């Protein structure tokens, strides 16, 4: 007949942001570091 | 020559543009195939001609096939009707 | 099949233009809101500043942004060019035109001064009528060739131009050319001559 | 200073662009862009051209932006002849209008990123505009310049597959533009390279006409699609994304979230699109339907003059601006009332800006102007016109 | 309605350092394009596999002939009025039966823009603009279409414009 | 101020037309007639300035109409006879005005036809 | 108080019930010089009453804000400076004088 | 007039007859206005065209097929306004947006009539009168059109 | 009748900018053909310039020889910096073209048109 | 289609559900050859429907100052997502 | 269609058809240049490979220039190339003698048969170009051959255009550059020093505005010509007037022609294309020619163009940078000889 929309709505489609925030903390960060780092060392 | 003539006469400077080339010309000339079309018997005074189509041939025109005497031809399909 | 429109508008922009006609007699010849429903204020041509001055600093009409400047060319006339400024109240959420009249040999004054962004509007004016900007810096020839004899967009103007360009082997360098086109172009005479019942 | 004119040829001048610079040293003192590069006389022509055969110079005007720009001439024309548009076709308009948000962005965002060196951006998101060319081409039948938004409604409807495809593509493209999000909102370098660039003053962008996201990025509150709203958008809820620093990188997340408010606006077209025609019914403004003029004489006649002669709309003059994606595209048509316009200002969104650059790259290095142009996403057909 | 978009302890401090040291946000980035050399690509094998298109794809030009074989073009004028680019010159006479047909018909295919003017205001579907869009040519003669090269062209595409013809004459 | 000049307004040497298409070329003020096949009169109102008509040939490849004066396709639409030898004069150009010729009344009654 | 009005440029100012009133005030005056009955002076000095009338009749500003329906105050301000230099020159460009000169004839009639 | 049409039914035809070599009568166009039958009375003293039968079946023309010969023929093709009746010659060369119109002066006869030479492109396409209120009133004779 | 004027009031008064131009691009073509790499010689542009000036030597209303002047500097301008290429300034040489001959039986002996 | 661990490199590495959000149309694209549509078409004088002819003509036009218009009301932050 | 039809400029027509041979080389470009400013059609047979007849595309409108291949060795070639022309143009010749093809068959043998095939066709103008000073037993092999075929045209297709110019200058030359370019190579080895050998040179367009004028001028049939130029200049003088506008150094060190000779020989021995060769070092050193009574340029139509005014076109790449911008007046004067 003519395009329209499907009975009942199309559905929901999501428009905002989703860039997950995640990772290491900091303190963890720099203490593998500096672990990786002394064993380096020894 | 083009159904519509346009031959270049030998003289004419104008038939370089074929040399190492050729002449686009259709061999389907529609004097001819209109021609070869069965002329169209109807019973009524007045015929339709929708051009064998509804939306997909032309515009539509009622020819008056009145007299035996001239076959109606639509103005756009060339089409004779044969009262 | 016809516009939906608010009466609202046509009233209370009209009762602008009449406050507008009030405050400035001087410069002010017509004004009148049409029934698209916008309001134009015609002003003398010595009224581009201030007129355009009152709208952009007046706390009861605050027009802030310059719209667009244009001249439209009525030969006929005897001030053949007609600038018009079209301008926008982010405030009151409503926009005014303000047109006024120039010949080819007397020139109206810029408005760079009252908006900034008709500095490059006035040098398109310029390069594509001819109307001249008094105290408006780097007027020059924004669209044209560098080159270009003639004010384009004029109603006298050939719409082709009378030089074209090619690139000519024996003084390798492009070339101008007088005019020659392989099609002229055909003008159609489409107007009908059975007028509408207004 | 030295003068070394951004290249006319140039790989990154946009096409067209000379901007004259002065070199003190490194820093750029002064620019004096020289635009005119393609100037092909838009107005002059469509003066000698009839109303339906003008609707082409328009979406040959900001070519990034198709539809959108017809929607004005289309708006523009319609006052002045006192009609609307049928209920679908408004709709249609607005379905149309977002979707060429959306690629005016991409083509924004991705080209400005090119300019500034990345390079995957462009081709991520450039396949996912050939996706939306295909719908384009799919109710017009070119992916381009389609004239599709004609006086009095769209010129055709909507293939019986249309929405079902464009719901598909709005369902995943989200997730296409935080991917490009990922890629450049938390760079080191793009920030570097775009934060507290170009900074417009709230008040100088107003002076300046720049009337854009460049407005809102400085965070005045305009959009037209909001304060002077047009077809049908009074009807689908939407939220302007402002800006607050009015800069480069607020002015790259306002494009980002435009693209995503659009499809905000989108999902309501399809999910609220009315069943009807259209193109108004007046055969005095519109052409009459294949089928009509084929059988009926008064359709004939009407489908020959509208084509051969034209709509001869009362005389007038009528200033109309919708918001283009670049920012405020308007057309003062001035008309007798004679079939073919007298006059066609188009106000294109880009003659502001590009005056702007002078003062926005001021204390700026050779490849910050780069980027001011880019935040401009100025297209010379617009500015030449 | 308007949205804002760009509006200290230890830990975030270490964590403000964590990403400005041990750079761990342009990762976030490598990552990001890792993620697509592993995907397929969408290119599609251009010459064998051609792109997709629409019935309603505007592209060469070409002269339906009535199925009988009587040229449908009736030279009104009804696509040169309109043409924009002003690229169609077509002089017509009485054919000698009679009847009314071109003797001369045009496109300068370098003028044309491809809008479909002349395709929905032909009353008789006479001209119509083809799916062709490899028509490329080494000179620009090539390009200055006569009735021959769009009639023996409609004379070629015939089984592949009627099906389009149909499928969307009902939306036209 | 309002400094006094004592000639037309030649603005000749500012309109930047090619001196052989200012100089050799004559505009024809006049009103358009009404087109004989018609019988609207709504196109014999308006004064027009046409100019004349050159050389309108052949081109030799494709047989279009080719032609090189520039000022070919022009006609400009007045008001008044008035408006129309100012604008030419303004430009330079030379020109041929042609009084209108409104129809007078012709008197017509419905009656006068059933005499005898 | 307020951290940032939203504009970029303009700078949030504190006492802004006192600079608006010096800008009020000075303007109330720079009208007087105006001819007795000239719209502007009988228009702007009705306007800058009310405002001057609120700007002391309310002591918080995000209240004032609402009742001078402008923007951020920091706005309201920048315009009452600024009608203040239009009322400056106003004053010289004597607006409320007769029409310069009417338009020639018919330049003012689109159907032409 | 209106936008649409309300007319369902069957429409009718006449039968295209000879009236010369000068003027082609589709008659099927006709609209009964009757201007052709008093030109041919009035201006031509040529009373050869006339109306024939009622009702709808009313026909404009000349009952026997004699041809319409005279002098002032070509002018019904003018003052036909429907496009009936038109001229053979200029049957189908053009169509009248694109004809560039001239207005010049009949040299085949020494009434000196007022002409409009209508050019298309170069070539003249036909030759049509324009009103001289005292030498040709609208009228041009068959020889120089 | 009166008539605003333009930047001056009397004819003498302007020429004093019409001369203030003269030498502006006499003291340019110099410059010009060495920047421009143009072939043709100082003298002979210098002559060009000339003609020019003179081309336009019979207008008597200031407020055109005030507006000739604008347009003359502005074309400075451009000349001055090389916003203008070789290709724009050689174009006042009419180099390819082929002067048109003006004696009657000259152009009656080729072309229609006067 | 690709190897799970392939896919899987790339749901990890862009840190998104990618099997979800594919930028290649598989199914998701509406077939050709739609079935064919049927498009939707007294007291309906043209005089009572005229848009053209219903506009006209410009009009041309102690007592309280008056503004354009009412002056804009301000919006407000969105209520699903007022920062971003 | 001989009638021109159109307001001069392309786009019109001068209704001359034109088969132009060598039209892919140093002459014929100018030639199609004007033959095609002229509107007239030009079918340039060419054997080369289009890549380079692309230069010749754009001097020319929409279908004015037509091209074919065209072999020497075959005719049919020739043939068909002046099948439908009116005019015929020669500028066949080449300085080497290629491994194909001798001094005996660019300047006789082919001219013959292009000849002979214009005759055959009807063609009324076989424009054909001989060098000055080029007739038998002219101590030169090209110079004596060319003037051999002179005939052989002039008996086959009599009434016939023969022009026999002097040195061509103009850019992409190579009379000016053979003596400029011997910058590259020590000093100008010039022999007599360069004096008691006296040229007068001619600008390519001089020329090719002449072979234009004389295709369309009625007198010039069965007319021989001479394209002198204006100034007849002695070697040394040119050379030295082709350095300083060159702007490096010269040195004008002599050495005899029999030795030359000898140089040369391995020069031409080059298998692409001989920077010089036996034949070219003797038309320059030992070839002088003093017209006599020749219809000339002027007679034609033509004033002949001064080497004093377009040597920059030719010479200013010639310069190093720092002395590219180097204005005319700046160039050494030059004098001239009557000798
Ligand atoms: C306590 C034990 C004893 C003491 C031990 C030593 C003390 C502790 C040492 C801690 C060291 C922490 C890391 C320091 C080195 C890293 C480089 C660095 O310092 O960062 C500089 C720069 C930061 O950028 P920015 O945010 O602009 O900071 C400047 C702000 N004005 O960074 C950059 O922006 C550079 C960006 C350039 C582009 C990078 C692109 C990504 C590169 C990925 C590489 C992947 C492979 C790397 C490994 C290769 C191995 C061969
Ligand atoms: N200064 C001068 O140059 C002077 C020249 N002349 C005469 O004028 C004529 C034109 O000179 P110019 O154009 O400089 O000479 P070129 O060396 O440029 O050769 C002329 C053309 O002839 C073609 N040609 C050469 N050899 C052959 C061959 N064997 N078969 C087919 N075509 C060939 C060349 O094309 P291709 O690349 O295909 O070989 C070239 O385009 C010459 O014949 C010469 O004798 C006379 C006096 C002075
Ligand atoms: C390549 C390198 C050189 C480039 C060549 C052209 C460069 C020059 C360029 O055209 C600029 C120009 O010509 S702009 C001058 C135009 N003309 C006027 O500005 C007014 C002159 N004429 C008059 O003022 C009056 O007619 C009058 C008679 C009173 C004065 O005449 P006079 O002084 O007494 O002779
Ligand atoms: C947006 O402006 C620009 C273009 O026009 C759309 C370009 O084509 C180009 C060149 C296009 C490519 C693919 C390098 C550049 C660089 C550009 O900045
Ligand atoms: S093509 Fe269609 S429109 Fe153009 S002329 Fe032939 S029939 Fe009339
Ligand atoms: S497509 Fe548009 S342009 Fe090309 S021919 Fe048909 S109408 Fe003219
Ligand atoms: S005039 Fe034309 S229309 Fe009126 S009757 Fe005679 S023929 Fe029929
Ligand atoms: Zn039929």
């Amino acid at each position: 007949k003519q395009d329209m929309p499907p009975p009942g709505g199309y559905g929901p489609i999501d428009y905002k942001r989703n860039l997950p925030r995640r990772g290491l903390s900091g303190y963890s960060m720099f203490a593998v570091g500096i672990g990786a780092l002394i064993f380096g060392y020894w | 020559i083009t159904h519509t003539g346009q031959v270049y006469d030998e003289k004419d400077y104008r038939r370089v543009r074929f040399v190492d080339r050729q002449k686009e010309v259709n061999e389907n000339f529609a004097i001819d195939l209109i021609a070869q079309q069965p002329v169209n018997e109807v019973e009524h005074r007045i015929i339709a001609c929708d051009g064998g189509g509804g939306a997909l041939g032309h515009p539509k025109v009622y020819i008056n096939l009145d007299k035996e005497t001239k076959t109606g031809t639509c103005g756009y399909c060339g089409l004779q009707f044969k009262q | 099949t016809v516009r939906p429109r608010s009466d609202v508008t046509h009233k209370q922009l009209s009762a602008f233009g009449e406050y507008v006609a009030e405050i400035l007699p001087k410069y002010v010849q017509q004004v009148q809101v049409s029934c698209l429903d916008e309001l134009e204020i015609c002003i003398h041509p010595d009224g581009v500043i201030p007129t355009l001055t009152f709208l952009r600093d007046h706390t009861n009409a605050q027009f802030k942004s310059l719209a667009d400047l244009t001249a439209v060319d009525v030969p006929t006339r005897q001030n053949r060019f007609e600038i018009v400024y079209n301008l926008l109240s982010l405030r009151f959420n409503s926009r005014i035109r303000v047109k006024t009249y120039a010949d080819e040999l007397t020139p109206i004054d810029s408005i760079v001064s009252v908006h900034i962004a008709a500095n490059w509007y006035e040098r398109e004016v310029w390069d594509m009528f001819g109307v001249f900007f008094f105290n408006h810096p780097d007027l020059r020839r924004i669209l044209t060739d560098y080159g270009f004899e003639g004010h384009p967009f004029r109603k006298d103007f050939p719409l082709t131009g009378y030089v074209e360009l090619r690139y000519d082997d024996e003084v390798k360098r492009v070339v101008a050319e007088p005019v020659e086109l392989a099609q002229e172009f055909r003008k159609f005479d489409l107007n009908s001559p059975w007028e509408a019942f207004p | 200073n030295m003068t070394l004119n951004f290249g006319p040829q140039h790989p990154a001048a946009h096409g067209v662009l000379r901007l004259v610079l002065e070199l003190s040293g490194e820093m750029v003192r002064k620019c004096d862009p020289h635009i005119g590069l393609l100037h092909r006389g838009t107005e002059k022509l469509i003066e000698y051209k009839t109303y339906l055969q003008a609707l082409p110079y328009f979406d040959r005007l900001d070519y990034v932006s198709m539809m959108c720009n017809e929607q004005a001439y289309s708006i523009a024309v319609e006052k002045l002849l006192n009609i609307q548009p049928p209920p679908r076709a408004q709709w249609i308009r607005v379905l149309f209008g977002e979707i060429t948000r959306i690629l005016n962005h991409i083509m924004a965002v991705t080209t400005h990123a090119l300019d500034i060196g990345a390079m995957t951006p462009f081709f991520w998101m450039f396949e996912e505009r050939e996706k939306m060319f295909e719908f384009y081409e799919r109710v017009s039948g070119a992916r381009m310049h389609a004239a599709y938004i004609r006086p009095g409604g769209v010129h055709q409807d909507l293939p019986l597959g249309l929405l079902d495809d464009i719901y598909e593509f709005s369902k995943n493209f989200s997730l296409r533009i935080d991917e490009v999000e990922e890629m450049l909102t938390n760079n080191r370098i793009w920030r570097n390279r775009t934060v507290d660039i170009g900074v417009v003053t709230a008040e100088d962008a107003l002076n300046y006409g720049f009337s854009g996201v460049m407005l809102r990025g400085s965070g005045i509150q305009w959009d037209l699609r909001k304060t002077q709203p047009y077809d049908v958008y009074d009807q689908v809820e939407f939220d302007v994304p402002i800006g607050s620093r009015g800069d480069c990188y607020d002015r790259y997340l306002c494009r980002v979230e435009e693209m995503r408010q659009s499809l905000r606006i989108i999902e309501q077209c399809l999910n609220k699109m009315p069943p009807g025609e259209i193109k108004v019914d007046d055969a005095k403004v519109s052409p009459p339907k294949r089928a009509e003029m084929k059988t009926s004489m008064e359709s004939l006649i009407h489908h020959f003059k509208l084509y051969t002669e034209g709509y001869q709309v009362p005389p007038g003059a009528t200033y109309t601006a919708i918001e283009a994606p670049k920012g405020e595209f308007g057309v003062y048509l001035v008309s007798d009332g004679s079939s073919r316009p007298y006059r066609c200002k188009i106000k294109a969104p880009g003659f502001a800006h590009l005056a702007g650059l002078d003062k926005m790259s001021k204390g700026h290095m050779l490849a910050d102007v780069v980027a001011i142009i880019g935040t401009q996403d100025i297209v010379f057909g617009e500015i030449d016109r | 309605t308007y949205k804002y978009v760009n509006k200290v302890d230890m830990k975030s401090a270490t964590d403000n350092a964590a990403r400005i040291l041990m750079w761990t946000e342009l990762i976030r980035g490598l990552g990001m394009t890792l993620s697509y050399l592993f995907r397929e690509p969408a290119t599609i094998n251009y010459p064998f596999e051609k792109g997709p298109l629409s019935p309603r794809f505007r592209g060469e030009h070409a002269l339906r002939r009535y199925p009988s074989g009587e040229e449908r073009c009736i030279a009104c004028k009804l696509c040169e009025a309109i043409c924009p680019a002003q690229a169609i010159t077509i002089e017509a006479e009485p054919r000698a039966d009679g009847s009314r047909r071109t003797t001369r018909y045009d496109i300068d295919m370098t003028k044309c823009i491809y809008c479909g003017f002349c395709q929905e205001a032909c009353p008789v579907d006479a001209i119509v603009e083809g799916p062709n869009f490899e028509f490329s040519t080494e000179t620009h003669e090539e390009l200055l279409y006569n009735k021959e090269k769009l009639l023996n062209n409609g004379d070629k595409w015939e089984a592949e414009i009627a099906a389009n013809i149909q499928a969307d004459y009902l939306y036209r | 101020q309002l400094i006094t000049v004592d000639e037309k307004l030649d603005i000749t040497t500012l309109t930047g037309v090619p001196e052989e298409h200012i100089k050799t070329r004559k505009v024809r003020i006049f009103v358009p007639a009404r087109n004989n096949m018609q019988s609207g009169v709504n196109n014999t109102k308006k004064w027009k300035m046409e100019f004349d008509t050159r050389e309108r040939w052949e081109n030799p490849l494709m047989g279009w109409a080719s032609t090189a004066d520039p000022l070919s396709n022009m006609v400009l639409t007045f008001s008044a006879k008035e408006d129309a030898i100012a604008f030419a004069e303004k430009n330079g150009w030379s020109y041929d005005v042609e009084e209108k010729k409104v129809p007078k009344p012709k008197s017509k009654s419905y009656g006068a036809n059933f005499s005898w | 108080l307020k951290k940032t009005t939203g504009l970029v440029g303009l700078a949030v100012c504190d006492t802004p019930h006192e600079r608006l009133t010096i800008l009020y005030t000075k303007t109330l005056d720079i009208l007087k010089h105006f001819p007795k009955h000239a719209a502007y002076r009988k228009y702007t000095e009705q306007i800058t009453n009310e405002k001057l009338d609120m700007v002391k009749a309310e002591p918080d500003v995000k209240k004032l804000e609402a009742l001078l329906q402008g923007g951020e105050v920091e706005e309201v301000i920048l315009q009452a400076e600024k009608e203040l230099s239009l009322a400056r020159k106003m004053l010289k460009w004597k607006p409320w004088e007769p029409l310069v000169e009417e338009p020639p004839a018919n330049q003012w009639k689109w159907p032409i | 007039g209106s936008d649409r049409s309300r007319f369902l039914e069957g429409k009718r035809a006449v039968e295209d007859k000879n009236i010369g070599p000068l003027v082609k009568t589709i008659m099927t166009r006709c609209i009964q206005c009757t201007r052709c039958i008093r030109f041919a009375s009035e201006i031509a003293g040529v009373d050869d065209l006339g109306t024939t039968g009622r009702g709808n079946d009313m026909q404009v023309g000349t009952y026997i097929e004699k041809m319409f010969m005279s002098e002032l023929s070509g002018n019904v093709i003018d003052i036909c306004p429907v496009g009936a009746l038109t001229s053979k010659p200029y049957a189908f060369t053009a169509r009248p947006w694109e004809t560039r119109k001239t207005e010049s002066i009949d040299v085949m006869d020494a009434v000196g009539s007022n002409i409009v030479v209508s050019t298309r492109t170069g070539e003249v396409m036909r030759i049509l009168p324009r009103m001289h209120e005292d030498i040709n009133e609208e009228w041009i004779s068959d020889k120089t059109r | 009748t009166s008539v605003k004027p333009i930047f001056s009031r009397d004819l003498n008064e302007a020429k004093r900018r019409v001369r203030e131009l003269y030498r502006a691009w006499y003291r340019e073509v110099p410059n010009t053909v060495h920047l421009m790499q143009l072939d043709i010689t100082v003298k002979q542009g210098r002559d060009k310039v000339r003609e020019m000036f003179m081309k336009n030597a019979h207008v008597t209303d200031p407020r055109v020889v005030d507006l000739l002047v604008i347009k003359g500097k502005m074309e400075l301008q451009e000349t001055i910096k090389v916003w203008k290429q070789r290709t724009h300034v050689m174009r006042f040489f009419h180099e390819t073209e082929t002067p048109r001959p003006k004696d009657f039986l000259s152009k009656f002996y080729m072309g229609h048109d006067p | 289609s690709a190897t799970r661990v392939i896919q899987k490199l790339r749901n990890w590495a862009s840190g998104q559900d990618l099997q979800a959000k594919l930028q290649l149309r598989y199914q998701e694209i509406a077939k050709r050859t739609q079935p064919p549509p049927k498009l939707p078409v007294s007291n309906n004088y043209y005089c009572t429907r005229d848009g053209r002819r219903e506009v006209v003509p410009p009009s041309i036009i102690e007592k309280k100052a008056v503004t354009p218009a009412p002056p804009m009301k301000r919006w407000e932050l969105s209520k699903d997502q007022p920062y971003l | 269609a001989v009638i021109p039809h159109g307001k001069g400029g392309r786009s019109s027509v001068s209704g001359v058809v034109a088969t132009v041979f060598g039209a892919t080389g140093f002459l014929g470009r100018y030639v199609v240049n004007h033959l095609g400013r002229m509107g007239s059609q030009v079918i340039i047979p060419y054997r080369c490979d289009v890549y380079d007849i692309m230069h010749l595309r754009l001097m020319g409108d929409l279908g004015q220039l037509t091209f074919l291949e065209w072999d020497a060795r075959d005719k049919d070639s020739i043939r068909k190339a002046v099948q439908h022309s009116n005019v015929v143009i020669n500028l066949i010749g080449r300085e080497w003698e290629t491994r194909n093809f001798d001094f005996e068959d660019v300047f006789v043998n082919i001219p013959r048969a292009i000849a002979q095939a214009s005759k055959e066709a009807g063609v009324e103008r076989f424009i054909h170009v001989s060098h000055l000073n080029a007739s038998m037993k002219s101590s030169s092999k090209s110079l004596r051959s060319k003037a051999v075929g002179e005939k052989e045209v002039r008996s086959v297709f009599p009434e016939a255009i023969i022009i026999r110019p002097s040195d061509i200058f103009g850019r992409e030359d190579r009379f000016l550059n053979h003596f400029a370019n011997y910058r590259w190579f020590l000093a100008v080895p010039l022999v007599s020093l360069g004096f008691k050998t006296v040229k007068q040179p001619v600008y390519v367009a001089d020329v090719s505005k002449g072979i234009v004028n004389a295709t369309k001028d009625p007198d010039a049939v069965g007319k021989t010509f001479a394209f002198t130029g204006p100034n007849r200049y002695l070697l040394f003088h040119l050379v030295k007037y082709i350095f300083g506008m060159t702007h490096r150094t010269f040195i004008p060190y002599p050495l005899p022609l029999f030795v030359y000779s000898w140089i040369g020989k391995l020069f031409g021995l080059s298998p692409f294309e001989p920077w010089t060769t036996k034949d070219k070092v003797e038309r320059i050193h030992i070839s002088d020619v003093m017209p006599t009574d020749l219809p000339g340029l002027e007679d034609l139509g033509v004033q002949p163009t001064p080497l004093e005014l377009k040597s920059i076109e030719v010479l200013r790449r010639h310069r190093t940078y720092r002395w590219l911008s180097s204005e005319i007046e700046e160039t050494k004067p030059a004098k001239t000889v009557n000798y």
